[PDB]
């Protein structure tokens, strides 16, 4: 007989088809590969990074007004950033910041409560608020011609706000009803890392302390923490700086005047990182979520940019991420290849005198030990062996993320306010890029030796975490004995 | 030993600031002779977003595929003929950009975000990925498994399920094809099917390459040697869909949703604006400015308790419209919630039930929402792409603003009357054994 | 399934034994050449038992070792059978180990997955060589004493610490009672280290699975080890028992050296000092290149080549049945090894030394030609494709 | 390659003839000799190969092992119909090796590593 | 180490329903012919250097012995 032809049997036909597909895939096209390059390299963006001048003016009372004028835009964002939060308040008043945030839009001497909301909706803008552990923000996004109305509303709610017992009771009920596994993990991590420190306590505060607040603690907190030197009026978009300054001078006149300041409060009660770990074993949740954190760096620390690049190198991976196994970050690559974690993310937090840098991960209870090992191995490679290619990739990613986060007038105003409250100035894009470019493999190694090498960790875990390695395991894996 | 972040860093070559009032650039569109629409506009921010959009989707899908759009969205920026998936992602991460793929019933797009410096890299990568992707069987199988997992854990968002049920039940034809592939169609989907779908649908006249912050000359110079050599396949006839109405009832509180059909979609530009303004006036819910004083919030949500969620929704496609109310209440009071929604729909239809102040507030909210939404580079590029795909050109924002100004009580009442006249579509999911019958609910209109 | 008791083999008391000796899946096409591992294990057990029963009548003293051996031969009931079993079974243990090694060489039973198995085998080979050397020194015959002297004198080849090492190993300035006691203790100790190494050997192989004569991936057609490979191993054991009885009861001293029956005389020397027959290839490799440090380096290079054999790459085709060139190379290697062993039992005259020099070169040419052939034949499918 | 081509070299032609004769006796292709446990690149290639091809390879391997166990070869007709060197794995193996090479060149991490035995 | 499945149909006969040792001494000339023909190259390569080297050594020793005969 004779051998069968290559188009006679099913397996032969399938092999021929797949070979044809591979052959058609083999040949590349230079015209489709001339410009792209998979190896990152530093680039010059001096020409690209052109932004409107951010005018900053200091009134004689200490108030700061910063504007990013862009008359082309048809909208604008005007807000007040206050250097106050859960940290700068005592134990007996722990939910006061959040309660005041909820009550700030509920009634005042002239705009009432429902009338204020009706005016805001008729104006069309959105008036939002949020309080962090160290910053408070009340900002309104309004059209170009409605900026004076938004500024007047902000000044009225900030100064002439009057609270009624019925509204306080209703908001207390709402807060109790309100009282996010990632958020609770972060709160537990903050508590276990800054125990016996104002940063340790949560923003919401205890229920009894929340209920024991009525019309007096709120006013005292305002008079203590809403002074002129601690507030910044940030305007972005279709705003004129001279008009904004004149209107702020006209309106903000009944501000509190106290000699207390955030620096003095921090000096009186500083922040200390205490290595520790908390485990909330439940086993009824399908996924286990744990966060590990280190000392970290403060806002006014030259190594803050290094920490940003470091957390960029650590990276973030998700089950729905397009990159999957094929990614720059070594930790993300390991996690995606081995299918150990549901979602991993490196987080870097900065405060007035300290911070928090680490990894927060969600994973099945079976792969917890392998995921923890991978996290620790990458975090210690981060000090022992750092590649220039990885450093350049992370610097490019950090620059891109910082520039893409701008993307609108309201985030421009938020960036202006936050950078002012943190530094005393708004860092220009070119200077920020120079700071990022100044970070290299040696700088990364030095910063990681400063912050991660044989340092206590703060661990907060929740869920089915019976397989999670313990604190001694983590502490010993923080360093390598081979080097 | 760099200085602290408070102190400026030594000597920098920082550029001079932009003027306060930079001249807003007008959109520039050039038609590559195969029929491909390349558009761009200039923005002052250092970030550039480039998207590439097509008329593909569930409407252009065939019964053979039934999920090709979703799988193409999942199989986006994967291994191509020229470079592998590893090279794709490494090139993406080297410049720090972010990729994205959006799949819709009428049009689907691939977007890329990075700095203005890497314009050629963005254009090259997008054009390569869209034009010649290699649908590898292993990658397709991995994506299919991921979609299996997503469908197995899909019940977490009942709003999308209700919208899909409404679109499948109230339509019979092109628009009735689900956006999410079913089990059998997912199983029979594969690499050759995806490749045939792309080859027969990704034809030159149906690509719009939009840029949000890229100068036109550079974008044209980069994209001409990459898209000029493309077959000039004539545009296939737009798939036809006929509205019939119906009821979807699934057991799994309970979430009900009614819907209708306004004749004419985006092409009837004034009526589309009226529909959007009416949706904003309806509002809903589940600080100030998020439609807190909308009609549904004022008369249905806060007035009547035990209603977990109550909002209005709309969907406008080319020469097609859909408007309705999505409700989510306790199963004990589902029929009364449905009756209340019907009464609200009828009340809007009846003239004189909408306050002039309420309609002025709705107009202001719509204008502010549009203006603040088009403040993002990604939204600007998406708007350029969708507008050129639909109307053949990017209509100026002044036209939309003037239409919103021109809407009035008579026009909104007429549009509501046209909404009521269309056959009713219903979709209810959850404890659905106590909801009223479809015929009974339809008799109210 | 675990609710109530089932077959006692699956019980935890016999679970590991069942999984590793009864229900363990092995390829169904294994030839009779795969029973040599079990046969070598049986030989090792025989050596351990026989030595344990010989040490009850052996005195490790220079004035009593030979007399104790003769007392075992004559006065002890069955002692002649015991010592003949011990010596001839050491010989058969080396025979079956050589067959084991050469079958592995033929079928490439080491290449990718069994690299650790091959390394453990090399360690086992070193342990057997040392144990057999010390055991041969134990009877304190003329040949035993002088072979011990010479082979320990090889240790005086490290340029710095060779003299110190050889003096410390000797227990003094010459092979004497201290050396005899030292070698007796080591010769008793090592076989248990050999048992541990053999257990690690078996476990490391059981991690992946036994190779087959085809060299192909054998998991679709596999059978349980006990009902089918215990009978084949039994046939091998009975054939080996016939061979072993033939070499014990009729030709006991043929493999041994007659000079070992002369009491050790340090003053006199035998005309030809030769080690046991199974050390002859190593002795010939030593004496091929004219040097002492050179010879020790050559032996070390031989063992390094054996250790580095599994770590060569691009050996995609495993079995030599589908490699004509490699089969010819292997047969030339076996002929070279036999010729080298024959040369090791010959003087240092001109033809013998020339042939020994050539034979070692061929022996290392085998270890180079194998990677060369693998790299060359990696591209076979593209060239013969039809 | 020059000397490896059976057309230009007589020694290569005889080697190819002997290899074809040896493979056809047990009725398995040359790529069947590749071991998935050997390189793990063969493992990845077989994972990417279609189920029909993988099943056919496994059937051929089982037939060869059974023939070796029985100490017999394929009959003359089946030996004649045997077609060794009709590749099905070489292209995908080369693709996997190229992907591994580019991954190694561009930093990266191995998608799979052989476990220490 | 996991068993791979292959679709097959296997027919097997009881060990006591068929001859056991009769198939050993059957087709012996054919078996011997296959052993000789398939392995003659291997036998030549194994016994080639051995016999030639033995003959060369014997010739060299004989030549030296007669050379030193005085
Ligand atoms: C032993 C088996 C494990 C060997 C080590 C393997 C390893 O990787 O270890 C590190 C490895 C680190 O953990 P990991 O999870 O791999 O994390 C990797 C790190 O991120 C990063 O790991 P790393 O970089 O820190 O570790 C690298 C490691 C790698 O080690 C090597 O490479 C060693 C190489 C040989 C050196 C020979 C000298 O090298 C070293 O630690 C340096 C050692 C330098 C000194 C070597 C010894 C000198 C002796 C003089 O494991 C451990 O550290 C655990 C060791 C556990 C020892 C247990 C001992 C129990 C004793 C019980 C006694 C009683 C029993 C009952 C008696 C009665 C019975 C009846
Ligand atoms: C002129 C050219 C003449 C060329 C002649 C070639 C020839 O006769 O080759 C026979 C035969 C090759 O015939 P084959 O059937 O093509 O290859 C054997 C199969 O691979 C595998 O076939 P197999 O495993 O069924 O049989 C191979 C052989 C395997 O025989 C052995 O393993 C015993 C080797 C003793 C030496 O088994 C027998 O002979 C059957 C009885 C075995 C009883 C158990 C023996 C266990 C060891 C007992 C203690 C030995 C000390 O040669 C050898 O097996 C090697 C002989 C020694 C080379 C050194
Ligand atoms: C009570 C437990 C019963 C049970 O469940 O048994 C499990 C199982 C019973 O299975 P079963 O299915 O219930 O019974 C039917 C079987 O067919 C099992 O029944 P079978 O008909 O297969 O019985 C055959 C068995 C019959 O054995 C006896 O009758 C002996 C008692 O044959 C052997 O034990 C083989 C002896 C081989 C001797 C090799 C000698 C090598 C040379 C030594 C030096 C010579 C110098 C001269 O027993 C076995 O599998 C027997 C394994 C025997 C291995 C013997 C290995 C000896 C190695 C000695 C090395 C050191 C020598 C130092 C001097
Ligand atoms: C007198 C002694 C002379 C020398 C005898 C041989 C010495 C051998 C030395 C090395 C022994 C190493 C241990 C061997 C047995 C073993 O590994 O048993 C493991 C097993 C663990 O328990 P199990 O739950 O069955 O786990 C296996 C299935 N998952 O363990 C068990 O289940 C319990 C086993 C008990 C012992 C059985 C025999
Ligand atoms: C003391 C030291 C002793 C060392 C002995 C080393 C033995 C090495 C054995 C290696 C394996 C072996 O020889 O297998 C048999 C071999 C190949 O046969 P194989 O490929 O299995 O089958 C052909 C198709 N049925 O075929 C042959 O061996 C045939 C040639 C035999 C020549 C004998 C003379
Ligand atoms: C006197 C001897 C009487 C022999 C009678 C049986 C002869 C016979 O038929 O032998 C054939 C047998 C193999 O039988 P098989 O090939 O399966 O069938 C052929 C028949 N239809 O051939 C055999 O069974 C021969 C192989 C087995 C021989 C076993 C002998 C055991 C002797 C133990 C003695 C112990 C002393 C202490
Ligand atoms: C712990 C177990 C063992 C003991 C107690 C032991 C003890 C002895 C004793 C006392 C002798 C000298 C008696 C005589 O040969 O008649 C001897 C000889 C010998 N032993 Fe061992 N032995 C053991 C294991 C082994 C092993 C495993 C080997 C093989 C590697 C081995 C190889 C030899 C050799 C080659 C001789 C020389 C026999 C001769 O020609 O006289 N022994 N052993
Ligand atoms: C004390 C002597 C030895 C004993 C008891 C021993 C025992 C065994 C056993 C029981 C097996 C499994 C059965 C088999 O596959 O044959 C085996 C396999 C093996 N042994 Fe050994 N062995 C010994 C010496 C060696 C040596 C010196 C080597 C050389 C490195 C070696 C290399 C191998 C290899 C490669 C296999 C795998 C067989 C295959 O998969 O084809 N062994 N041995």
């Amino acid at each position: 007989p004779a051998p069968p032809p290559p188009t006679a049997m099913i397996y032969d036909r399938a092999a021929e088809a797949i070979k044809s597909k591979l052959r058609q895939l083999e040949n590349p096209d230079p015209r489709f590969l001339k410009h792209g390059n998979p190896r990152p390299a530093l680039s010059d963006h001096t020409r690209i990074l052109a932004a409107p001048e951010t005018r900053v003016t200091t009134l004689p009372n200490g108030l700061r007004v910063a504007t990013e004028s862009s008359l082309a835009a048809r909208t604008a964002t005007v807000g007040v950033w206050i250097d106050a939060g859960s940290r700068f308040e005592t134990e007996e008043t722990n939910g006061t910041a959040h309660f005041l945030e909820h009550m700030i839009f509920k009634g005042t001497e002239r705009r009432n409560a429902r009338e204020l909301e009706e005016e805001i909706e008729n104006m069309g803008g959105h008036l939002n608020a949020y309080t962090s552990r160290e910053q408070t923000t009340y900002y309104a996004k309004v059209t170009d011609s409605d900026v004076p109305q938004a500024l007047d509303i902000l000044a009225d709610i900030l100064q002439n706000s009057r609270f009624e017992e019925n509204r306080i009771s209703r908001e207390r009920d709402v807060i109790l009803r309100e009282m996010q596994t990632e958020e609770v993990i972060f709160d537990h991590l903050h508590a276990t890392a800054f125990q016996y420190t104002p940063l340790g306590r949560t923003i919401l505060g205890p229920a009894q302390n929340i209920k024991t607040i009525t019309k007096a603690h709120l006013q005292s907190y305002i008079q203590t923490h809403y002074t002129a030197p601690r507030m910044v009026i940030a305007a972005s978009g279709a705003v004129k700086h001279e008009d904004i300054v004149e209107q702020v001078k006209k309106l903000f006149t009944k501000l509190s005047t106290d000699a207390t300041t955030t620096a003095q409060l921090v000096a009186k009660e500083p922040a200390i990182f205490t290595g520790s770990e908390v485990r909330m074993l439940d086993d009824d949740i399908p996924l286990a979520q744990f966060a590990v954190a280190f000392e970290g760096a403060s806002w006014k620390d030259p190594d803050s940019i290094a920490l940003m690049v470091m957390q960029a190198m650590l990276g973030s991976w998700n089950k729905t991420a397009g990159g999957g196994k094929h990614m720059g970050s070594e930790l993300a690559q390991r996690v995606g290849i081995n299918e150990v974690a549901e979602s991993i993310m490196a987080f870097n937090t900065n405060y007035k005198d300290t911070g928090l840098f680490g990894v927060y991960a969600v994973a099945k209870p079976d792969c917890l030990d392998d995921l923890s090992y991978a996290i620790m191995q990458e975090t210690t490679k981060l000090v022992y062996r750092v590649s220039e290619d990885d450093v350049t990739r992370a610097c490019n990613q950090l620059k891109s993320s910082l520039l893409l986060h701008i993307d609108g007038t309201s985030p421009v105003a938020e960036d202006i306010g936050r950078q002012l409250l943190t530094y005393g100035r708004r860092i220009p894009f070119a200077e920020l890029f120079a700071r990022i470019d100044a970070v290299d493999a040696s700088t990364i190694k030095r910063v990681a030796n400063r912050f991660i090498y044989d340092k206590d960790v703060a661990i907060a875990a929740m869920g089915p975490i019976q397989r999670l390695p313990d604190y001694n395991w983590f502490r010993r894996r923080t360093y390598w004995n081979r080097y | 030993s760099l200085p602290s972040l408070d102190i400026p860093l030594g000597g920098v070559v920082l550029p001079d600031p932009l003027p306060d009032s930079v001249e807003q650039s007008k959109t520039k569109i050039t038609t590559l002779s195969n029929g491909l629409k390349i558009a761009s506009e200039t923005s002052p921010n250092p970030a550039a977003s480039i998207g590439l959009y097509l008329d593909c989707g569930s409407i252009y899908e065939t019964p053979f595929s039934s999920g090709a759009s979703h799988l193409l969205e999942r199989m986006a920026f994967k291994s191509t003929t020229n470079r592998s998936h590893f090279r794709i992602v490494r090139e993406v991460e080297a410049i720090g950009g972010n990729i994205g793929a959006s799949a819709s019933r009428e049009q689907m797009g691939y977007t890329f975000d990075a700095l203005k410096t890497y314009v050629p890299q963005m254009v090259e990568l997008l054009v390569d990925c869209v034009r010649n992707p290699a649908f590898l069987d292993w990658e397709v199988n991995e994506e299919l498994r991921k979609v299996k997992a997503e469908l197995g854990e899909l019940s977490n968002n009942p709003q999308g399920l209700l919208l899909e049920a409404i679109h499948s039940a109230g339509y019979s034809g092109a628009l009735a094809y689900p956006l999410l592939a079913p089990e059998a169609a997912l199983n029979r989907l594969d690499g050759p099917s995806l490749e045939e779908f792309v080859a027969e649908n990704y034809t030159a006249p149906r690509m719009v390459l939009a840029a949000a912050g890229v100068e036109h000359e550079e974008l044209v110079s980069i994209a001409e040697p990459l898209l000029s050599d493309l077959p000039n396949v004539p545009r296939p006839d737009e798939p036809k869909s006929v509205y019939v109405g119906g009821d979807f009832r699934r057991h799994g509180g309970t979430h009900v949703a009614l819907a209708f059909e306004v004749p004419g979609g985006w092409h009837k530009e004034k009526d589309a604006i009226v529909l959007t303004v009416l949706q904003m006036l309806m509002g809903g819910g589940g600080g100030p400015g998020k439609g807190m004083h909308s009609r549904l919030y004022l008369r249905v949500l806060n007035e009547y308790q035990q209603i977990q969620s109550f909002s209005a929704f709309n969907s406008i496609f080319n020469n097609t419209g859909l408007f309705g109310i999505y409700a989510s209440t306790s199963p004990d009071f589902a029929p009364k919630a449905v009756d209340i929604a019907a009464k609200e729909l009828i009340a809007i239809a009846s003239p004189g039930q909408v306050t002039q102040v309420q309609l002025d507030r709705a107009k202001k909210s719509t204008k502010s929402a549009v203006l603040m939404n088009l403040e993002s580079r990604m939204i600007a590029s998406e708007d350029i792409g969708r507008q050129i795909l639909t109307y053949g050109e990017r209509k100026p924002l002044e036209q939309f603003l003037k239409a919103v100004d021109e809407i009035t009580l008579n026009d909104i009442t007429k549009i509501s009357q046209k909404i009521i006249s269309s056959p009713l579509t219903m979709a209810s999911y959850g404890d659905v054994l106590s909801v009223p019958s479809y015929e009974s609910v339809n008799r109210k209109f | 399934i675990r609710n109530q008791r089932f077959s006692l083999l699956k019980e935890p008391i016999s679970s590991t034994l069942n999984q590793h000796l009864i229900d363990y899946p092995t390829p169904s096409n294994l030839s009779y050449w795969w029973g040599f591992g079990s046969l070598a294990g049986i030989c090792l057990v025989i050596q351990i038992v026989t030595g344990v029963f010989l040490a009850m009548h052996y005195t490790p003293h220079v004035d009593l070792a030979f007399n104790s051996v003769e007392h075992v031969m004559r006065d002890v009931e069955g002692g002649w059978l015991l010592r003949y079993m011990h010596a001839n079974g050491a010989s058969m243990f080396f025979i079956v180990v050589y067959l084991h090694i050469f079958r592995g060489l033929y079928y490439a039973s080491y290449s990718s997955p069994r690299e650790f198995v091959w390394c453990l085998g090399v360690v086992i080979f070193l342990l057997m060589i040392v144990t057999a050397f010390t055991g041969y020194v134990l009877p304190w015959g003329q040949m035993s004493f002088w072979g011990a002297t010479v082979i320990t004198s090889l240790a005086s080849a490290i340029p710095v610490v060779g003299d110190t090492i050889v003096t410390w190993l000797w227990g003094g300035f010459s092979v004497d009672n201290a050396t005899l006691n030292r070698f007796f203790s080591l010769h008793y100790l090592l076989p248990f280290l050999l048992v541990g190494a053999s257990l690690l050997h078996l476990a490391a192989l059981h991690q992946y699975g036994s190779n087959n004569p085809l060299g192909v991936h054998s998991e679709m057609d596999q059978i349980s080890f006990y009902p089918y490979f215990y009978v084949k191993d039994l046939v091998g054991w009975v054939a080996f028992a016939i061979f072993f009885s033939i070499w014990i009861f009729y030709a006991p001293n043929v493999l041994g050296h007659p000079d070992n029956y002369i009491p050790a005389n340090p003053m006199s020397t035998p005309p030809h000092i030769v080690p046991e027959w199974y050390f002859l290839p190593i002795y010939a490799i030593l004496r091929s290149i004219p040097d002492k440090s050179g010879g020790v380096a050559a032996i070390a290079l031989v063992f390094i080549c054996l250790l580095a054999l599994p770590f060569f790459k691009s050996m995609y085709v495993r079995s030599s049945s589908f490699r004509p060139i490699y089969q010819g190379i292997f047969w030339l290697l076996l002929a070279d090894c036999l010729l080298l062993g024959w040369i090791g039992c010959q003087p240092v005259e001109a033809p013998f030394v020339t042939i020994g020099q050539i034979s070692s070169f061929v022996f290392f040419l085998f270890f180079a030609i194998t990677p060369i052939l693998g790299r060359v034949g990696r591209g076979i499918p593209n060239s013969y494709t039809t | 390659q020059s000397f490896l081509d059976p057309k230009k070299n007589w020694l290569a032609a005889q080697h190819m003839k002997s290899l074809v004769k040896r493979l056809s006796k047990y009725g398995l292709r040359y790529d069947d000799l590749y071991d998935p446990y050997y390189d793990l690149d063969v493992k990845e290639a077989l994972n990417r190969l279609p189920k029909e091809v993988v099943d056919a390879r496994h059937a051929r391997l089982k037939r060869a092992i059974d023939l070796s166990m029985k100490h017999e070869y394929l009959p003359e007709d089946l030996q004649a119909m045997q077609t060794p060197f009709r590749g099905y794995l070489q292209d995908m193996l080369a693709l996997v090796k190229r992907e591994r090479a580019e991954r190694e060149a561009l930093g990266g991490l191995p998608l799979y590593q052989r476990s220490i035995p | 180490k996991q068993i791979v499945p292959v679709k097959s149909v296997i027919y097997a006969l009881s060990p006591f329903q068929q001859k056991v040792m009769t198939g050993l001494w059957k087709d012996l000339p054919t078996k011997i012919h296959h052993k000789v023909s398939e392995n003659w190259i291997s036998a030549t390569l194994l016994l080639g250097p051995l016999v030639g080297t033995y003959a060369y050594v014997q010739n060299y020793l004989e030549k030296e012995k007669l050379h030193h005969r005085y």
